[PDB]
């Protein structure tokens, strides 16, 4: 029973807060406009009558043919690099129910920012590459500590407040808690960002597919375009092979045992320093090569990636944004974020951040 | 690319 | 998606780009 009255047009719903026990409260908003639309549903921007704050309302159709875990997954998430779920409510495809997700509004994405630099024929300054990638890895370290795999990491899903340079991970419609022993769907993740084991049709993959996707984002930011484009899986695997070289049998086995006995032509690897421009920082290349690995267990964990030498500049007390402001909060790690590897705290929390 | 079926 | 059919396509493509 959505009451819609006038003040400016006001919409009133009884919505359930994202955290804690379900205690629904009346929420009023105004100034509704579509900021996005697709076959999944509608996305609106609105203004909360009470606080005046801007929010996004992601309206998604309750598709009973597929597993809908998005709500249940977002409700347990609370992190500075993951978009906050403020409230949710249901509403009325006649005779069908829609889920409404009220999130913090974040004005930009990594994709849109990167596209500015591409059509300007400029490279994204390394400092932003460090900042955006670091925060991505933090959010991954967080969701992976719960056993949650995003399964759709890509620039369009990385929200940015470019004033504060804060990155927030969004879109958990593909996310799932992976359980060793229970099969998963292989046709997941978006084109350009699909890990090789997924292309080979593995159903037993792990959270390390998110790390591969992140490696593709990193490479994209350095390159100015996707590193592994292609319409189909074979198209993409060819691009991958053209960079990494043909995977060995042991590597093929780590991805998908069912392909171990085919004789693939042996293509030589293209050295990473030749893949990127000659101005590219060595440690970015090093980090990227440790993310884009055939063998899923050989890839860095998100927490290990944060500790990589590429992000050393961010651990400098004197570091500052090009606009003049300070960097976001980068060192406020919880025991949960560090649960995968507690001794990494020595590196991740610099001395000046201890105080 | 949707999640798994039911 | 049969492994045989997939590998067949992949092998064909790799031969073409093969130096
Ligand atoms: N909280 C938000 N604030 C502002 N814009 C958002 C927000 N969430 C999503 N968007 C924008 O709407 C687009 C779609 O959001 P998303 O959750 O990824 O939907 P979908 O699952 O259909 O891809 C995003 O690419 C993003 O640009
Ligand atoms: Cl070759
Ligand atoms: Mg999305
Ligand atoms: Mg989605």
């Amino acid at each position: 029973s959505m009451k819609v009255s006038r003040d400016s047009k006001v919409t009133t719903v009884v919505a359930t807060p994202g955290q804690g026990p379900d205690r629904p409260q009346e929420v009023s908003y105004t100034d509704t406009k579509v900021i996005g639309n697709g076959s999944f549903g509608v996305v609106y921007q609105a203004k909360l009558c009470d606080s005046g704050e801007l929010v996004a309302i992601k309206k998604v159709l309750q598709d009973k043919r597929f597993k809908n875990r998005e709500l249940q997954i977002m409700r347990k998430l609370d992190h500075c690099n993951i978009v906050r779920l403020r409230y949710f409510f249901y509403s009325s495809k006649k005779d069908e129910v829609y889920l409404n997700l009220v999130l913090d509004y974040v004005p930009e994405t990594v994709y849109r920012v990167a596209r500015h630099y591409s059509r300007a024929k400029q490279t994204l300054p390394v400092i932003y590459v460090k900042l955006y990638m670091y925060q991505l890895f933090r959010s991954l370290a967080y969701i992976h500590s719960f056993g949650i795999c995003h399964r759709d990491i890509k620039p369009q899903n990385l929200l940015l407040d470019p004033d504060t340079a804060v990155l927030k991970l969004c879109d958990f419609g593909s996310a799932k808690q992976l359980v060793r022993g229970e099969p998963n769907v292989s046709y997941i993740c978006s084109r350009y960002y699909r890990a090789p084991e997924l292309i080979f049709g593995a159903t037993d993959y792990t959270s390390s597919i998110d790390v591969w996707s992140a490696g593709c984002v990193l490479a994209e930011l350095l390159l100015g375009q996707p590193i592994f484009p292609g319409d189909s899986g074979v198209d993409q695997l060819v691009e991958i092979i053209k960079v990494l070289g043909t995977p060995t049998r042991e590597q093929i086995r780590e991805m998908n045992p069912n392909y171990t006995e085919f004789k693939f032509p042996q293509i030589k690897a293209h050295p990473w320093t030749k893949v990127f421009r000659p101005r590219t920082p060595p440690e970015a290349i090093a980090l990227c090569s440790r993310l884009l690995e055939y063998t899923p267990t050989a890839r860095l964990t998100p927490l290990e990636a944060c500790a990589h030498s590429f992000f050393d500049e961010l651990r400098d007390p004197n570091v500052k944004l090009p606009n003049g402001r300070d960097t976001p909060a980068l060192f406020n790690f919880t025991t949960q974020e560090l649960s995968s590897n507690p001794p990494l705290a020595t590196i991740l929390i610099p001395p000046h951040a201890r105080h | 690319p949707p999640p798994s079926p039911c | 998606v049969e492994p045989q059919k997939f590998a067949e396509e992949l092998i064909h493509r790799l031969e073409a780009v093969q130096r």
